[PDB]
């Protein structure tokens, strides 16, 4: 029978089944395409893919799509799950702020420590310890140091991990990325 | 309303650019008003018997 | 039915202050000493003539954060 | 005197009438319990019932905060390891141990960095216990039923719009294409419940 | 709002205003102004149950100042 | 010994406790101290006594003529608080009073939000902190 | 009693009173250590950042001009408020003034049915990045819910301290040992120190204190990756067993065993 | 405006486009209404392919903007006239033009309480801004403000 | 406001329909969506296409002949201020060439690394404990079921 | 360095410092340094930025308008605060199709669809004609009567399938091109558009088996078409709801 | 009261038409986003309170300094005179104004009335901008302050400020 595109049985391969829509070039997906990336010359498409997937996963879009596209759930269970999600979020936010309000104190104590180092060894000395080019006679030394800093600052492409999808038996959640039990 | 429909497409150097067709005219206008302001103020400083 | 662990020993968050407030001890000790049968402790011998401030009220009884309750703090 | 006012000789000192009928509550709060450990309901650390609480739900994610041992965990050196990996993959005729030296330098520092972060985090656990945690004494805020009153306020509103009638009522879900499959004279979109 | 409910009086909620404002330890209460209400206020202020009161000739309400002693 | 803790609170835990050299406020503090020792009063009760004690008419509005944010200087407080423990017979060896009152403050100086305290854990109450985490305690 | 922000029982601060730095450091102060002291100056009155959302739900976002273009005919300005898929952000992620939300969902609707915006996807996604506050990991915004960034800067500054310490331990080391190139027999170190300390020890110059050292280094070239041929035993065809593998004894004292661990589909 | 339309049309030979627009226009005049502006745009490439009366999906379409003053009774007739025409792929209708979203919310209007005549006088272009609009019009606007306010009475009190 | 009367209708329609006629000496006005649309000659066949769309137009109907349509140019100041505009655009393309991605040097050397670390993550994953329910068959499920039902004996 | 320096012989230099010129100078100096510093200890990053800007800059009366004038200009107050660039604005920041794919009559569209228990790949001519059939994780063996369903839709299966498909895809492509007279004899790549569906494990591996073919296939555009359900017909009912 | 929708309690000290806060059909409160400055989300907002604390300030008298000329020349703005103070001011409450009940609570959804928050759009000031100066210049309004001549607001102020209400409630001895 007619299935939607995100349906389980959507694109079937069988003797009866035949795919629907213009399937190439200007296609069925014409204005329905969620992402587009022009591949930068000499860039493997694996970085492209892992960037896309990290994006979708971190913003909880792949969560949503997996969730809704597998089973039906009544508007009550959907509400319960979404608002539960959002309230757990709220709680953990109010935890993060506490942690952060402490870590800014820790960072302060560190900077203070740095001040005490300053008036033990004198300011200029401390600056020397931190990579100040006081030994730079001419610009060529400067350009060596700054060439070093350039070769550091240039960012090698980050390969960001995407948690695998866990296929369980009757699939209570197809959002399952871990083996922990969940409240449905 | 006939202001907002007055934009236009020109090619500057090698690149495409959207400009107002009337922009320079408004610049002349605003400049003239500024010069009249200057006249007015300089004239308030003029000798007052 | 799951509940936060220590709810058994949970303090009364409105009234747990009352017990400790200076006026209460002033009154109680006041009618204890009045009996004639109790030797007054010395703090009473002192604050007898310098009773504590009037209008300092907790935030528990008055639910106003903006009320500046204490002349001191 | 020699110890706490909330704890007498035989256990927690039983103030409310619940303690006198149920005096198991005085001497046993769990399997992390000791006798000095009464009245301090949280037990030691790394110990059973040592976890601090935040608005009643316990804090079991601490390491995940400072980014030690988490999936989202903070990584110190990336550029190095990538650089070195590139070196290994390119060719075998030239071998660069220069990269492996920059990297092992990086690591050598990383160790002390991590011990520092851990120490600072334990100080955070201490501070959080002193000045924030309620010691599991307040009602959970983190699940929707705890907020029922809030939702009630919304249901009430949708009722007063309906002439103060249908509480908790919602529009009948129609069909995937109810609007275009129905003939003239039948409702093609879901109405307010009172409107039925 | 309905039949079975009591029929309230300016005196009824005058008393309950004052009671609740006394429980929350407030200095001032805005309270309904009718003949017997501000009568009640003058009598209470006679006996010294109330620090003070005033009618501003505001139609709806007038104000009472509460007195606390020993906390 | 809990006495030193109490005195630490009166010294460091109170914004603007008037001029603590003046014989009036000084006597307040003296009496309350002798009442925390010899168990005649709870620490909480004696603290709330101290901060609610009678000082001077229009106190805040005289405080606007000295303080900006209402935080006075802490020297008078510590000098008075040591003085009281010396004049009362609190310790067998005279120095110990001053030393402990000083030391306990210096250790707390390094702590995050050092001079504020949660009102429940600040003093004696049903539920307490473990002896390591108690505030001006010797075990921190 | 709860603070509003995270529910703290105190009001956050670092220092309060004018005297505390003095009184804490008093012996140093009479001594005169504290004269040029920049630690007692810089951080003396230093207080915490304000970590607060001035807009918990932004009535500020967007600034006024933007509203003009929130209509159906500005695909770009629609796009700066969506995800890269075109969906809206949940309220507690990207908060918007309710006007903006109305105008935006209406816009995307209209634009879609007129064919001026795609049914999925954000066509302006890259162009719009200027308008979004992209936050560099190098700057620090005192207000973030990011717990990573905070600890990153903590790391950074602490390591900046460690650098100093290490610099000045290797310096004084270099001068204690370089004194020997300055004075061979010069003395300047005690005779008893000549007896006891001139011998190799774990503090002086140990050989190596740890297992798995590096011995036998050579210049030989790298080999081909995966020189090894797969073993005859197939690891692929074997199924991994965890829970039932060994036999266990339950420490359960009383009551029914928890239904969530076992007896409950994941 | 009182009403506006965006009409996505099939890109035909010019005589046909002109006939169709004459049909819509005459359909507006017969029904006792006015045309503030009939604006033409080019043949564009939309984000969604439209099918025409031939059920042949189209990659390109001609866009046409209508701005009308009608009664709300007889624009039902014009509506089902326009939507039922074979050369119109799609038509979206804006009725919000007299009270648009950005006004009359908690006394935002200074010196007046909902003056309706502010947005009626205006055309759609200045109520809803097009993307090309930049800070440059902030200039032009005021030269068209000040200038206007100078010549208005003198022009009006002439006759 | 210029209201189109019934008399002026077809004249005004034609004035607006000839707006883009595919040649002029003057710069063209944009859309309400702010695009430069296709230039049709008389009778509305599409003669000239703007450079953003040329690829797809040509790919869909190759037989169709159309020209890339360039705006009429206008120069501010001299060719000097224009060369300075050129320096500005090349400098912005330089800061963006810096910021965009470094990508090492050679492609295959990078791809090898990415795939390696994906593999290592795959086999550090395979060592995680699963849940009891995932691991066991229906056999022992039924075993524990009967074992539970009969428990009262 | 133990070269005796007498404090009396310096006197001339000290007298130079009593002159109000040099003290005017120390005043200017100290008043320029008295603005509040946000620098604190020496920073490598900021030094680098500073000197990089120095390399970039080394490579490098009219009546004041009063408050009344800006009182009368309503526009100006809105220009000062505006986000909108004033001047000629770049067109590439307007046009809809600026950031979007640009296709060619010769392109091959590779579909990698990852499903939960399955993965498959297909390829299509730009004109929509199917090249080779759909090679599927159950079509290639690789699935049933085996290890389990848990691993059925896994990464390595997707890899097996895609890498098996491309191998068979090249020759048929050269034949379909030989039919119209496009030889593509040597030193050519197929320009490929990889369209990926599904957010399932079998996706990762799939694209990897494309990347190792980079000497044969050249990927211009990577765009994923993944259906999103706003709402629609009911999905099959699961266990709980 | 443990019943949901009855949580707002019994407050008499409100200005509403019921002493039972939870039967009041006017202002539905918001438990999640409310009560930063007022303590609990049940209690009345700072500007609507009909009962006042000892050490807390009471309401500002609205103006809508010139009239202090007789006073201390340095005396700045009196703390209780405010330009904008509205006793009738609608505070945004989600369950009323943004109501997600009839939806699945997805990101854009819920019905919104915009009549609450003042419009931050630029549409308003553009659409109404006129060469004729505003209401104040035109002096369209009759009346003025509703109490007529007021020493603080309209007329000048002489003598001394009573900041506590001490002279304002006293009993005539005569
Ligand atoms: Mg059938
Ligand atoms: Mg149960
Ligand atoms: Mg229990
Ligand atoms: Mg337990
Ligand atoms: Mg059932």
């Amino acid at each position: 029978g007619g299935y939607m595109m995100y349906h389980r049985k959507a694109m079937g391969t069988m003797k009866y089944s035949k795919w629907k829509g213009a399937h190439g070039g200007i296609s069925h997906f014409y204005g329905r395409t969620p992402m587009v990336e022009e591949v930068r010359p000499n860039e493997p498409i694996t970085l492209v893919d892992r960037r896309i997937m990290h994006y979708v996963h971190h913003s909880r879009l792949r969560h949503f799509q997996l969730f809704r596209s597998y089973q039906e759930k009544s508007n009550s269970t959907e509400c319960k799950l979404r608002e539960g999600e959002m309230l757990r979020r709220r709680w953990h936010r109010r935890l993060q702020k506490s942690f952060i309000a402490f870590m800014q104190f820790k960072t302060m104590k560190v900077l203070e420590d740095q001040a005490r180092l300053v008036n033990t060894y004198g300011q200029a000395a401390v600056n020397a310890a931190l990579g100040d080019p006081w030994n730079a006679t001419d610009n060529v030394a400067r350009e060596r140091k700054s060439a070093a800093v350039r070769r550091q600052v240039r960012a090698l492409p980050m390969v960001n991990v995407v948690p695998k999808h866990v296929a369980t038996m009757k699939q209570i959640h197809n959002d399952r990325f871990n083996y922990r039990w969940r409240v449905n | 309303s006939e202001m907002f429909r007055a934009y236009v497409l020109e090619r500057r150097g090698a690149t495409d650019v959207v400009t107002h067709r009337d922009a320079e005219r408004a610049a002349a206008w605003s400049q003239q008003r500024q010069r009249e302001y200057d006249a007015y103020c300089s004239l308030k400083e003029a000798p007052h018997p | 039915y799951k509940m936060p662990k220590n709810m058994g020993v949970a303090p009364r968050f409105d009234t747990w202050n009352e017990k400790y407030e200076p006026w209460e001890h002033m009154k109680r000790m006041g009618r204890l000493v009045g009996t004639g049968f109790y030797i007054p402790p010395e703090w009473y011998n002192h604050f007898r003539m310098f009773p504590p401030i009037n209008h300092n009220f907790q935030q528990e009884k008055t639910l106003n954060p903006h009320n500046a309750s204490e002349p001191t703090q | 005197r020699q110890h706490d006012s909330g704890v007498n000789q035989y256990g927690l000192k039983p103030t409310n009438a619940y303690d006198y009928i149920n005096p198991t509550n005085l001497i046993n709060f769990g399997r992390g319990t000791t006798f000095d450990n009464l009245g301090v309901r949280r037990a030691g650390r790394g110990e059973i019932d040592s976890s601090p609480s935040h608005s009643g739900s316990p804090v079991f994610t601490q390491a995940k905060l400072i980014g030690l041992s988490g999936e989202e965990q903070l990584t110190m050196c990336q550029s190095e390891t990538m650089a070195l990996r590139l070196c290994m993959a390119k060719a075998g005729k030239e071998t660069c141990e220069r990269e492996s030296r920059a990297l092992d330098s990086c690591l050598g520092r990383v160790g002390h960095l991590r011990r520092a972060m851990s120490e600072a985090c334990w100080e955070f656990n201490d501070w959080f216990i002193q000045n924030v945690s309620d010691n599991h004494t307040k009602p959970f805020q983190h699940r929707p039923h705890d907020w029922r009153h809030f939702y009630a306020q919304e249901k009430l509103v949708r009722e007063r719009q309906q002439n103060g009638h249908a509480y908790g009522r919602r529009p009948k879900q129609f069909s995937f294409g109810a609007r275009y499959v129905k003939t003239d004279g039948y409702g093609k979109r879901p109405r307010l419940p009172y409107n039925k | 709002r309905r039949r079975e409910e009591n029929l309230y009086t300016p005196i009824y909620d005058f008393c309950h205003r004052i009671r609740e404002a006394t429980e929350q330890r407030k200095r001032f209460v805005v309270v309904p102004s009718t003949i017997e209400t501000r009568g009640c206020a003058r009598v209470m202020h006679d006996h010294g149950l109330v620090a003070g009161f005033r009618d501003f000739h505001n139609d709806r309400a007038f104000a009472v100042e509460l007195k606390y002693f020993q906390g | 010994d809990d006495m030193f803790i109490w005195l630490c609170h009166t010294a460091m835990s109170v914004l603007n406790p008037g001029d603590m050299r003046s014989r009036l406020i000084y006597n307040h503090l003296r009496i309350l101290a002798e009442s925390v020792a010899s168990g005649e009063m709870t620490q909480r009760t004696a603290f709330r006594f101290f901060e609610s004690a009678v000082r001077s008419p229009a106190y805040r509005e005289i405080a606007k003529r000295q303080l900006e944010g209402g935080a006075a200087t802490r020297l008078a407080g510590i000098s008075a608080a040591a003085d009281v423990m010396r004049r009362m017979g609190l310790t067998r060896r005279p120095m110990s009073s001053y030393f402990e009152l000083y030391q306990r403050i210096v250790e707390r100086s390094e702590a995050m939000t050092p001079w504020g305290f949660p009102p429940l854990f600040q003093f004696e109450e049903r539920l307490s902190l473990e002896p390591r985490l108690k505030f001006f305690s010797r075990a921190s | 009693r709860e603070g509003w922000l995270f529910g703290q029982q105190v009001q956050l601060h670092y220092h309060r009173f004018p005297d505390e730095q003095l009184i804490t450091n008093l012996s140093r102060w009479r001594t005169g250590e504290t004269v040029g002291d920049i630690a007692m100056q810089q951080f003396r009155n230093a207080q915490p950042f304000d970590i607060e959302d001035k807009d918990p739900q932004g009535v500020q976002r967007p600034s006024p001009e933007v509203y003009m273009k929130l209509n159906y005919k500005n695909p770009a300005t629609i796009s700066r408020f969506l995800t890269r898929t075109g969906h809206m952000y949940p309220a507690d992620i990207l908060p918007l003034n309710p006007e903006a939300v109305v105008k935006l969902r209406v816009a995307k609707a209209q634009a879609i049915r007129i064919g001026l915006y795609p049914r999925f996807g954000n066509p302006f996604w890259f162009r719009s990045q200027k308008f979004r506050p992209k936050a560099y990991q190098e700057n620090y915004d005192p207000t973030t819910y990011s717990t990573k960034r905070t600890v990153e800067h903590f790391a950074y500054n602490w390591v900046q301290t460690d650098r100093i310490r290490r610099y000045f331990r290797e310096l004084e080391a270099v001068h204690t040992s370089g004194s020997a190139s300055a004075r061979g027999s010069g003395g300047g170190t005690t005779a008893e120190h000549k007896q006891q300390d001139q011998f190799y020890s774990p503090e002086n110059q140990p050989i190596s204190l740890h297992r798995n050292n590096i011995s036998y280094m050579e210049d030989v070239g790298r080999s081909v990756k995966n020189p090894t041929v797969p073993g005859l035993m197939s690891t692929k065809g074997m199924k991994k067993k965890f829970h039932n593998l060994y036999s266990s004894t339950s420490t359960k004292r009383m009551g029914f065993s928890n239904p969530t661990l076992g007896i409950k589909k994941v | 405006v009182f009403y506006s339309f965006v009409l996505v049309m099939k890109p035909r030979q010019r005589r046909f486009t002109s006939q169709a627009l004459r049909e819509i226009g005459v359909a507006v005049y017969s029904n006792g209404g006015l045309i503030r502006s009939i604006t033409n745009e080019g043949i564009m490439r939309p984000y969604s392919r439209f099918r025409d009366a031939d059920n042949t999906p189209l990659t390109y379409a001609r866009y046409i903007i209508l701005q009308l003053d009608m009664g709300e009774e007889e624009m039902g007739k014009v509506d089902k006239i326009i939507r039922e025409h074979q050369d119109v792929l799609m038509a979206l209708k804006l009725n919000n033009l007299e009270r648009p979203v950005g006004i009359r919310s908690g006394n935002k209007e200074l010196q007046a309480a909902y003056f309706p005549l502010d947005t009626f006088t205006r055309l759609e272009e200045e109520i809803n801004w097009s993307p090309q609009t930049s800070a440059d019009i902030y200039t032009q606007l005021e030269m068209n403000w000040k200038e206007f306010s100078r010549t208005r009475w003198s022009s009006f009190l002439r006759n | 406001i210029n209201y189109v009367p019934h008399a002026q209708l077809r004249e005004h329609i034609d004035k607006e329909l000839d707006k883009y006629v595919a040649g002029k000496n003057e710069p063209y006005p944009l859309n309400f969506v702010g695009q430069m649309p296709f230039l049709e000659d008389g009778d509305g066949n599409i003669v000239e296409v703007p450079e953003s769309l040329l690829s797809n137009h040509m790919a869909e109907h190759p037989d169709s002949t159309a020209k890339p349509h360039e705006p009429h140019t206008s120069s501010s100041i001299s060719e000097a201020a224009a060369f300075e505009e050129r320096m500005l655009r090349a400098m912005v393309s330089a800061k963006e060439e810096d910021l965009k991605e470094w990508l090492g040097d050679d492609s295959r050397a990078l791809s090898e690394t990415i795939d390696d670390i994906s593999r290592e993550e795959e086999e550090r994953e395979a060592d995680i404990r699963v849940a009891r329910s995932m691991e066991e068959t229906d056999a022992e499920r039924e075993v524990s079921r009967r074992a539970y039902i009969e428990r009262g004996k | 360095f133990i070269s005796p320096q007498l404090p009396q012989m310096d006197w001339r230099n000290m007298s130079a410092r009593s002159s109000e010129e040099s003290i005017r100078e120390e005043m200017r100096q100290l008043a320029e340094n008295d603005v509040m510093q946000h620098q604190r200890v020496f920073n490598e990053r900021m030094w680098y930025e500073k000197e990089e800007e120095h390399r970039m800059k080394a490579r490098s009366p009219p009546r004041v308008l009063g408050g009344d004038y800006f009182k009368t200009r309503f526009g100006y107050s809105l220009v000062k605060n505006s986000e909108m660039t004033q001047g000629p604005v770049d067109y590439s920041q307007l046009d809809m199709w600026g950031e979007m794919p640009r296709y060619t009559s010769d392109m091959v569209f590779l579909y990698l669809v990852s499903r939960r228990r399955n993965t498959y790949a297909v390829a299509y001519t730009y004109e929509g004609k199917r090249i080779l059939n759909t090679y599927t994780a159950g079509n290639r063996g690789l699935k049933g009567g085996d290890r389990g369903f848990r691993s059925e839709g896994s990464t390595d299966n997707g890899h097996q399938v895609t890498s098996m498909y491309l191998n068979d895809l090249l020759p048929k492509l050269r034949e379909m091109r030989a039919s119209e007279g496009r030889p593509m004899g040597r030193g050519e790549k197929v320009e490929l558009v990889v369209r990926v569906m599904g957010f399932y494990n079998g996706r990762q591996g799939a694209v990897r088996a494309v990347q190792d073919r980079a000497n044969e296939f050249h990927v211009r555009y990577f765009e994923d078409i993944t259906p999103f359900p706003l709402n629609g017909p009911k999905m099959p009912r699961g266990v709980f709801k | 009261a443990n019943h949901p929708n009855r949580q707002s309690g019994i407050q008499f000290l409100t200005h509403y038409n019921t002493h039972q806060r939870f039967r009041v059909n006017k202002d539905y409160i918001d438990y999640m986003h409310w009560g930063k400055e007022q303590g609990q989300a049940r209690l009345p907002h700072r500007h609507q309170r009909v009962a006042f604390d000892f050490n807390d300030q009471l309401h500002p008298t609205r103006i809508g300094y010139a009239w202090f000329a007789s006073q201390d020349p340095t005396f700045g703005h009196h703390p209780d005179l405010s330009s904008s103070f509205d006793p009738n001011y609608r505070v945004f409450s989600h369950p009323e104004h943004w109501n997600k009940m009839f939806t699945k609570r997805r990101p854009g959804e819920g019905d919104i009335d915009l009549s609450v928050l003042p419009s931050r759009s630029l549409l308003g000031p553009l659409m109404a901008h006129s060469d004729t100066k505003g209401i104040p210049y035109f002096k369209v309004d009759n009346r003025g302050h509703s109490n007529g001549r007021v020493p603080g607001v309209n007329a000048p102020f002489f003598g001394e400020f009573d900041q506590k209400m001490m002279q304002a409630m006293s009993r005539p001895l005569n």
